[PDB]
């Protein structure tokens, strides 16, 4: 994450500590059928899943 | 060079300033600041064509560039110098390589396509879709430096690929495949777009279907 | 016959428009020509005089056939009219043949749409002459099947008439297009 | 000197198996004239190109999953690690002469093979041939539609490349895994285990090659004779009732026609599967969990699918301690869809309490509640299949993904709504313009003004005058124009550039002219004799 | 549950349905449209595409029933 | 019928005497010579006006006065029979729905869009053109 | 029919996968599970080639 979105960042509970300072770790399966939600638009810090979007 | 910081900044105050803020810091709702990006991100930006924009939306657009290549360079040259960042490889006589960016592993460069850049154009760069507006447009006419420097600063929703995530070599690569993509004709006939499936039931319904109805109909009877 | 033929004044005037079309694209030519500054063409194009006289006086030919054929389906024989409008078809298909092989030969020269000013204006003008060819050749051929599917009436006759009066506007037009383009230039 | 042959075969065969009646019987067998009638005859022959095409496939194929590297001629992907299949059919498509054609008229001949069964289906359904006693044919037709769809599926998941596997983890693993209590039981039973397993490739392989061919084989069988035993349907016409077949027998009309249909139908495959490129494989690597592609759509008959869990709205349950996702609903859709597609017969019959024996044929305009309930089911699966390809249709047509979404979801209710309505009308007009044409006449587009200024239109009356007498609606189309009626005369006999001499005119329009009033004349004497 | 006036062809196949199932079908896609308001988007323009589906799809069942039930709709 | 031709022949003569009072006054006392484009337009205005009445003035040459263009004329001497009028066809709206899939195939830079725009449109004019001359079936 | 279905039959739970605490079943379980209690699970980009 660019430091100047860092205060939009919202933690879920349980993993308030789970960041290193800016960089965020995910799976790369994407919960709904499993294919690899794998398209990061930065500007928008969205992850896409190509299969059903 | 005087000559051409003057000539950038004299073409950057009658192309960039209302919405870039005239000192490279960007105008609150118009657009971001300039400082960092650099010479890499003016070509990319400006070469494609895509820069100057017109109007606030999901996306902007390529477009014919609105400059020259000389031009491009001095607007380079101009925010790279008032800030500092990635700059475009040169060739041996001061343009920017073409053919030497074209790299020799192309099975390489198709792997690193697949896990990188394939998830948003597609296995061969023919584009794709993105969440509001935004899309990954269509690789085929764009020329070597542009592929390299959009790789090296990620212009808007694509992620940013620094030269340690993406070293040059790899980069070459990734550019050598992209290249034989475009450039390869289609084995089997005509490649319908490049998009799979879609295309072809469109292609059954549209000329299989329709021919052997129309036989059927020859054939047959009415009534 | 005491009463005018309604098809052949609606065609008229369809054609009258048409003109107004290539008048628009007329205008498009000389602007541009007046800012190149007397450099027209300009280099690298030099326009191929020896193949674009001879689509000329084949598009003339076409015209006399077509007439001919008129003149066969005035009379009701609509075996004379079928000939003439082959040969017609087939020397309007010559024309656009020629017409794109000079295209070949000038873009292979380095004049093109986004080349140049002269490239833009003088594609523009040929290529939009070209379709209308086109688009005359399709309804010699769809003359042509309706006058095998049917009786060969007055009906048909009139058909053939109109077809022929948009091949004459056709070939007017690219008359006044070679002398503007090869003879003004 | 084959006449003898033939006479001396003949009684040899006659001799030893006595076959005269039964062979007799097969080549007087009347079948229908009518276009649609074709429609079943083209899932038939492109299936029989799925056979041949299909067993040359199945001698270059290797479907292991074992992970191999390349070596091929293919440079683009030398060196990169692949399995066995993926590399097998990169070989049929690069290394094996006329390989790559025989892939692609395969996939191709599976594409008409699909659409031609929906084709065909609509043909059934709307003009009411699932009715008694047709209704076990209509349940064996639905078996092979779904049947055909899974087919298509299995084949071309088989070339483990990025595309075909990206749809099975999607579909066959994810939704298989979500079912309520046998889903993870099903997956492990199906994959051997998790999803990027080692018997998948194989099992598909040998279901997709040997059993689902062979039960669709027998259905086909089983098919045909129900067909053949129960003799084809007719429209109402002049001849026709539901007591007779008229049409042209077996031999030899019926033989050459439809033989010459299989000939034309081999060859729009051959054109189709030379001239163009269909699932290019090499193009999208080996399959790798880790990649996945932009435009991620299976083939066509397996769309709606897709377009089902793209609109579906995330509705997910959580009872006690378990999960039901979303995926869930798309299986429940498919398989109501299904149900409603195999009791369709049974579900009319009850609704509308109609149980007579019915051998002619429904116009669809006469029936227009069915007509409106099939262009609904129609508009409700072009809509799923296109909200399948909106990713495609976003980037070519400027439209943004959010919008093709809800445009799919707010459409799904609204569109089918619409479509019923317009159908319904619109069956209703084309009844009410039958009966226009059956009370006035038909309008030949002459208009002639009378003395006093009356702007009358020439009527051309298809029965007799008192003004036409009304004449009676017999379930039949009726002529609208005056040229299908000859009036727009014949031609001058010819070469297209040469008249043949004005006898040979004369001779040929006058035999042709006795020859037609003949053929109406013989269908009048038979229908005013049966009735 | 047509008249050969209404229907010329209504002998000749199914040609009728109640409007019942129309009522209750455009109450049912009204609803449908209501629910699908509950779920995971940030925006709300098309929660108002919805509405005003919904609404057009609830005041044509409205007037239709209204006017079956006053006489002049059969 | 001298009316409708004498009215395109009155707009021949403005819209001549007006393009060559544009031209002459562009050549001199304008700021680039002559304008190109409001001549040439209406040079071609002339010679649409020019073209339909060359026509008309060819058609009234050859034909006797019709009951509407003669006054003190009788409804009954027009009776009689006028001709063919279409009394219904589907073609048009096919033609305009393959003319606008051509449209939009040109709109958004699609040329397979653009080709199959153009099929559709051969198509449907062949129908619409053929519709009322394709004989009875043969069977 | 139960000796013909029952060769497929798998079932998914039974414990097959190490981990720092135990066996565990499969979908319980990824590469990033760690095996020894204080293991270190490198973040490894792919490099797409040997190493
Ligand atoms: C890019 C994707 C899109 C492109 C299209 C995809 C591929 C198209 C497939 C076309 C294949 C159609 C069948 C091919 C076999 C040829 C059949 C044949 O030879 O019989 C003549 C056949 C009539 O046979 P018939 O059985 O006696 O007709 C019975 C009635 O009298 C008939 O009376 P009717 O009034 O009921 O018939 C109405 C209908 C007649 O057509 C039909 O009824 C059959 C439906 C086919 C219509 C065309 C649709 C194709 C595009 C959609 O009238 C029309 O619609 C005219 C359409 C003609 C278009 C041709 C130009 C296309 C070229 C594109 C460039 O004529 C046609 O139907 C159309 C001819 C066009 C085929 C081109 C090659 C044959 C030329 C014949 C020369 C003599
Ligand atoms: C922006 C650019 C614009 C460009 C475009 C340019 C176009 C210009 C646009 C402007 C045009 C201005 C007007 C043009 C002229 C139109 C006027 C005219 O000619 O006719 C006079 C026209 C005649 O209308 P009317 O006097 O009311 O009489 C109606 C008829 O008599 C009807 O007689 P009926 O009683 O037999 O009606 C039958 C039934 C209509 O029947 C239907 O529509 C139902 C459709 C489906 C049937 C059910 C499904 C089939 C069964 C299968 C399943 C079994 C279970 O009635 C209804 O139920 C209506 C409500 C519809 C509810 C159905 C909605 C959902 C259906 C359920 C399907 C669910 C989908 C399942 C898919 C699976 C999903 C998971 O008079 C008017 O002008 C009325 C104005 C319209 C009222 C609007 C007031 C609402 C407030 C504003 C909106
Ligand atoms: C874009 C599409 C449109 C959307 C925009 C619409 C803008 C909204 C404007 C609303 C118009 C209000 C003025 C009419 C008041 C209607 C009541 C009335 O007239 O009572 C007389 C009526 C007289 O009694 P009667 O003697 O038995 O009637 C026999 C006569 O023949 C009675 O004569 P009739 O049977 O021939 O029908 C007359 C009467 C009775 O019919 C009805 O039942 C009307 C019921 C609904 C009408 C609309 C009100 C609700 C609209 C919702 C808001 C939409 C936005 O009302 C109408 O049908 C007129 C509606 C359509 C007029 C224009 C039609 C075509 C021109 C459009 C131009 C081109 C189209 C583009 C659109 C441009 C629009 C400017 O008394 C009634 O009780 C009828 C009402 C039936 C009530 C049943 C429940 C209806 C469901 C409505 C609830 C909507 C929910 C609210 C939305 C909440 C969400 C925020
Ligand atoms: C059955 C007829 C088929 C004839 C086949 C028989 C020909 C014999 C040999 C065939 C050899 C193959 C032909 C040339 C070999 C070849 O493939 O040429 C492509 C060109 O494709 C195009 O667009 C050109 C479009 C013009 C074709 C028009 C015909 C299409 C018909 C079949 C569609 C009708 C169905 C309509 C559907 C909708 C109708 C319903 C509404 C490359 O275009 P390119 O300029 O490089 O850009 C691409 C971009 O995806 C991108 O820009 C990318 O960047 C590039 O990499 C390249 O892929
Ligand atoms: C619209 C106006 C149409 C005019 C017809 C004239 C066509 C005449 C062809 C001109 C030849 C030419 O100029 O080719 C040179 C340039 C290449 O530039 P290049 O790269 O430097 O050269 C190459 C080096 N490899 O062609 C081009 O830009 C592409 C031109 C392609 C013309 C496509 C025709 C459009 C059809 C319009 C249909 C209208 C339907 C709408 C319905 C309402
Ligand atoms: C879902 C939705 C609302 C989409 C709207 C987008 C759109 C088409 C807007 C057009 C503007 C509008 C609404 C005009 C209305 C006026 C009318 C009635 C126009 C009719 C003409 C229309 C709508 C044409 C569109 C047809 C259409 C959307 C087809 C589906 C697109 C498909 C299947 C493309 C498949 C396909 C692709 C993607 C290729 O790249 C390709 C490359 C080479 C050969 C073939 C192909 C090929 O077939
Ligand atoms: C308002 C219409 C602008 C004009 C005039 C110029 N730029 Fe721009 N720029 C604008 C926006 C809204 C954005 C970000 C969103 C997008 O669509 O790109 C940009 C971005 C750039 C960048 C890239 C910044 C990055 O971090 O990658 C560069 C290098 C850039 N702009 C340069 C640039 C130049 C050289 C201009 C004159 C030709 C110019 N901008 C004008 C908005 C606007
Ligand atoms: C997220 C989706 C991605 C990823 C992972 C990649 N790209 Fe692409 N790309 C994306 C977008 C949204 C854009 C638009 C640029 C803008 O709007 O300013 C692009 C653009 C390109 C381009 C320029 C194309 C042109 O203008 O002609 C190229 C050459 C390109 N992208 C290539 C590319 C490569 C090589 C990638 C892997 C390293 C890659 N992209 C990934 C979206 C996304
Ligand atoms: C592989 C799949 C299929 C094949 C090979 C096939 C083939 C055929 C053929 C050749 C006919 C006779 C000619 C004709 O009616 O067109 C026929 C008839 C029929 N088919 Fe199909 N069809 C298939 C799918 C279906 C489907 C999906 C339905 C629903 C269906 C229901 C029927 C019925 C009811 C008939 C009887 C038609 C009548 O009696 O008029 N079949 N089939
Ligand atoms: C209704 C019947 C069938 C359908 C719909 C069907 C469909 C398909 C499809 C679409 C493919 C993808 C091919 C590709 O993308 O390259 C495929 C692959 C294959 N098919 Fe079929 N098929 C059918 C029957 C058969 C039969 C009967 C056989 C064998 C006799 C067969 C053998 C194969 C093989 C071996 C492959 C994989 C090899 C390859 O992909 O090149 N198929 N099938
Ligand atoms: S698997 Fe990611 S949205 Fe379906």
């Amino acid at each position: 994450i660019k430091p100047a979105d860092m205060h939009r960042v919202i933690k879920r509970k349980g993993q308030e500590s789970f960041n290193f300072g800016e960089l965020f770790a995910y799976t790369k399966v994407c919960s709904h059928l499993g294919c690899p939600s794998s398209l990061y638009e930065q500007q928008t810090y969205r992850i896409l899943c190509p299969c059903h979007q | 060079q005087s000559a051409l910081l003057r000539t950038g900044k004299q073409l950057f105050e009658t192309s960039c300033v209302s919405c870039h803020g005239a000192n490279l810091q960007g105008v609150p709702d118009r657009g971001p600041s300039l400082i960092g990006t650099g010479e890499a991100a003016v070509y990319f930006q400006v070469s494609t064509g895509r820069m100057p924009a017109m109007r606030g939306e999901a996306q902007a657009p390529s477009k014919p560039p609105h400059f020259d290549e000389s031009q491009i360079d001095a607007l380079g040259a101009y925010v790279q110098a008032n800030g500092g960042g990635p700059t475009v490889p040169r060739d041996d006589h001061g343009a920017v390589a073409q053919e030497s960016l074209i790299g020799g592993d192309v099975a390489r460069g198709g792997d690193l396509f697949r896990l990188n850049c394939a998830s948003c154009h597609n296995f061969t760069g023919k584009g794709g879709a993105l969440s509001s507006g935004k899309y990954a447009p269509d690789l085929g006419d764009a020329n070597p430096a542009q592929i390299y420097t959009a790789m090296l600063t990620g212009p808007q929703n694509m992620p940013k690929f620094s030269d340690r995530q993406l070293t040059p070599d790899e980069k070459r690569d990734i550019v050598a495949y992209v290249r034989e993509s475009a450039e390869t004709p289609s084995y089997g006939g005509y490649g319908l777009g490049g998009f799979g499936p879609a295309p072809e039931g469109m292609a059954m319904w549209i000329i299989g279907m329709v021919a052997a109805i129309g036989v059927a109909m020859w054939i047959g009877s009415r009534a | 016959l005491n009463r005018p033929n309604m098809v052949s004044v609606g065609t008229i005037v369809w054609l009258s428009s048409e003109l107004m079309f290539f008048a628009g694209l007329f205008a498009m030519y000389f602007t541009a020509r007046a800012q190149a500054g007397g450099a027209w063409p300009p280099e690298p194009t030099e326009l191929n005089l020896a193949l674009a006289v001879p689509v000329t006086l084949v598009l003339i030919a076409s015209s006399f056939t077509c007439q001919m054929g008129v003149f066969a389906a005035e009379r009701g024989d609509v075996f004379g009219l079928r000939r003439w409008y082959v040969i017609t078809f087939l020397m309007g298909l010559f024309f656009v043949l020629g017409q794109g092989y000079e295209y070949i030969h000038l873009v292979e020269h380095g004049t093109t749409i986004p080349g140049s000013a002269y490239g833009s204006v003088f594609y523009l003008a040929t290529g939009f002459h070209g379709l209308h060819v086109i688009g005359g050749l399709v309804a010699f051929v769809l003359l042509l099947a309706r006058t095998k599917m049917s009786k060969f009436t007055p009906a048909q006759a009139t058909a053939a008439i109109v077809v022929s009066y948009y091949w004459h506007f056709v070939d007017i037009v690219w008359i006044a297009l070679f002398a503007t383009i090869y003879f003004v230039r | 000197d084959f006449a003898k042959l033939a006479a001396a075969q003949g009684d040899a065969i006659d001799s030893r198996y006595h076959p005269s009646a039964a062979v007799r019987r097969q080549l007087n067998k009347v079948f229908p004239t009518h276009w649609s009638f074709l429609l079943g005859e083209i899932a038939l022959y492109s299936f029989i190109i799925l056979l041949l095409t299909g067993v040359w496939l199945t001698l270059f194929f290797d479907p292991s999953m074992a992970h191999v590297t390349y070596d091929g001629v293919y440079q683009p992907l030398r060196g990169v690690q692949m399995s066995r299949a993926y590399e097998t059919a990169l070989d049929i498509s690069f290394e094996v002469r006329g390989g790559l054609f025989v892939r692609q008229v395969h996939h191709w001949a599976a594409l008409m093979f699909a659409a031609s069964i929906m084709v065909h289906l609509a043909r059934i359904f709307f003009t009411g041939a699932f009715r008694r006693p047709r209704e076990a044919n209509w349940v064996i037709g639905s078996l092979l539609l779904i049947l055909a769809m899974f087919e298509g599926y299995f084949g071309y998941s088989l070339p483990d490349d990025l595309l075909s596997g990206t749809g099975i983890r999607a579909a066959l693993s994810g939704i298989t895994m979500g079912m309520p209590v046998i889903g993870t039981w099903l997956h492990w039973a199906l994959f051997g285990g998790d999803f990027p397993g080692e018997i998948l490739i194989p099992r598909l392989y040998a279901l997709h090659i040997l059993l689902i061919p062979g039960i669709i084989l027998a259905l086909i069988g089983a098919h045909l004779a129900l067909v053949w035993f129960q003799k084809h349907t007719q429209f109402p016409g002049p001849g026709r009732t539901e007591t007779n077949v008229v049409g042209v027998r077996v031999m030899p009309v019926f033989a050459v026609k439809s033989g010459a249909f299989f000939a034309m139908i081999t060859g729009v495959l051959g054109l189709m599967g030379g001239l163009l490129t269909i699932n290019p494989i090499w193009n999208l690597g080996p399959y790798k969990p880790s990649q996945v592609s932009a435009g991620s759509q299976p083939d066509f008959y397996m769309m709606w699918t897709e377009g089902l869990a793209r609109l579906w709205p995330a509705w997910e349950f959580y009872p006690f301690g378990h999960t039901i996702p979303q995926g869930v609903w798309v299986a429940v859709g498919m398989g109501l869809v299904f149900a409603l597609l195999i009791a369709y017969p049974f579900i009319e019959k009850k609704v509308t309490g109609d149980d007579a024996h019915h051998n002619l044929l429904q116009r669809p305009r006469d029936v227009p509640v069915r007509t409106a309930i099939g262009s609904m089911a129609i508009a409700l699966y072009l809509l799923l299949t296109f909200a399948c390809m909106n990713d495609i249709i976003a980037l070519k047509f400027h439209i943004s993904l959010n919008a093709t979404t809800w445009i799919g979801r707010i459409g799904m209710v609204v569109l089918p709504a619409i479509v019923y309505f317009v159908a319904y009308r619109w069956a209703i007009s084309l009844q009410r313009s039958d009966r226009e044409v059956l009370e006035h006449g038909v309008e030949t587009g002459i208009i002639k003004r009378l003395p006093h200024g009356a702007y009358v239109e020439l009527h051309q009356p298809l029965g007799p005058v008192d003004h036409p007498i009304p004449l009676e609606y017999a379930g039949a189309p009726l002529p609208k124009r005056m040229n299908k009626l000859g009036s727009g005369g014949a031609p001058g006999t010819g070469s297209f550039l040469f008249p043949d001499p004005a006898v040979e005119h004369e001779a040929l329009t006058e035999a042709a002219h006795a020859s037609e009033h003949k053929s109406l004349t013989a269908l009048k004497e038979h229908q005013d004799r049966i009735h | 549950g047509v008249d050969v006036e209404d229907v010329p062809s209504a002998e000749w196949g199914w040609s009728h349905m109640p409007i019942g199932v129309m009522h209750i079908g455009g109450l049912l896609s009204a609803a449908f449209l209501l629910v699908m308001m509950r779920g995971n988007h940030v925006g709300h323009v098309e929660d108002w595409f919805l509405i005003g589906f919904a609404a057009v799809i609830v005041a044509l069942v409205g007037r239709n029933w209204w006017l079956r039930r006053r006489g002049w709709i059969r | 019928m001298h009316i409708e031709a004498r009215l395109f022949e009155i707009l021949t003569a403005f819209f001549a005497l007006a393009a060559v009072v544009y031209a002459v006054l562009t050549a001199m006392f304008a700021t680039g010579g002559v304008e190109w484009a409001g001549t040439t337009a209406l040079v071609l205005t002339t010679g649409l006006t020019l073209i339909t009445g060359t026509f008309f003035r060819f058609v009234a040459r050859r034909l006797d006065t019709r009951p509407e263009d003669y006054e003190d004329a009788e409804i009954s001497d027009g009776a009689g029979e006028l001709g063919f009028f279409a009394p219904h066809s589907w073609w048009p709206i096919l033609i305009s729905l393959s003319f606008s899939t051509a449209a939009v195939g040109a709109a958004l830079w699609l040329p397979w869009l653009i080709a199959a725009g153009v099929a559709f449109v051969i198509t449907s004019v062949c129908g619409l053109v053929f519709e009322y001359y394709w004989g009875p079936e043969k069977h | 029919l139960v000796a013909f279905i029952g060769g497929l039959i798998k079932n998914p739970w039974k414990p097959v996968v190490p981990t720092a605490e135990g066996k565990k079943a499969v979908l319980w379980t990824s590469g990033w599970t760690p095996r020894f209690k204080g293991e270190t699970i490198y973040l490894a980009r792919a490099t797409g080639r040997e190493s």
